[PDB]
């Protein structure tokens, strides 16, 4: 999780997003080149929309 | 130009430029003040702009 935090911190462009469904929305249109950490309780209910 | 070169990655580290004075200098004070004041009005920023 360090490596992680050390990646996204520096990312540019900016990897973190302002609201859940921006980042949902990124996902969307990254086609797999963006992933998104969420909780578990948005992701499940996203995964069933 | 010729724009062939490219920045890859984040940064490895984090850190800052200062305006340096011999130790002890008379001049510490104010310029330490001086770059706080540019900093808040904003100069820093237009400048690297």
């Amino acid at each position: 999780f360090d490596k992680m935090w050390t990646y996204m911190r520096s990312a540019e462009p900016s990897v973190f997003v302002r609201t859940t469904a921006e980042g949902v929305a990124r996902v969307r249109k990254s086609k797999g080149k963006y992933a998104y950490l969420l909780e578990s309780t948005m992701n499940e209910y996203i995964e069933q929309r | 130009k010729p724009c062939d070169t490219m920045k890859v990655g984040g940064n490895l580290d984090s850190k800052g430029y200062g305006i340096a004075t011999p130790k002890g200098s008379s001049l510490r004070t104010p310029v330490n003040l001086a770059v706080l004041k540019l900093s808040e009005q904003g100069v820093l920023d237009k400048l690297k702009n």
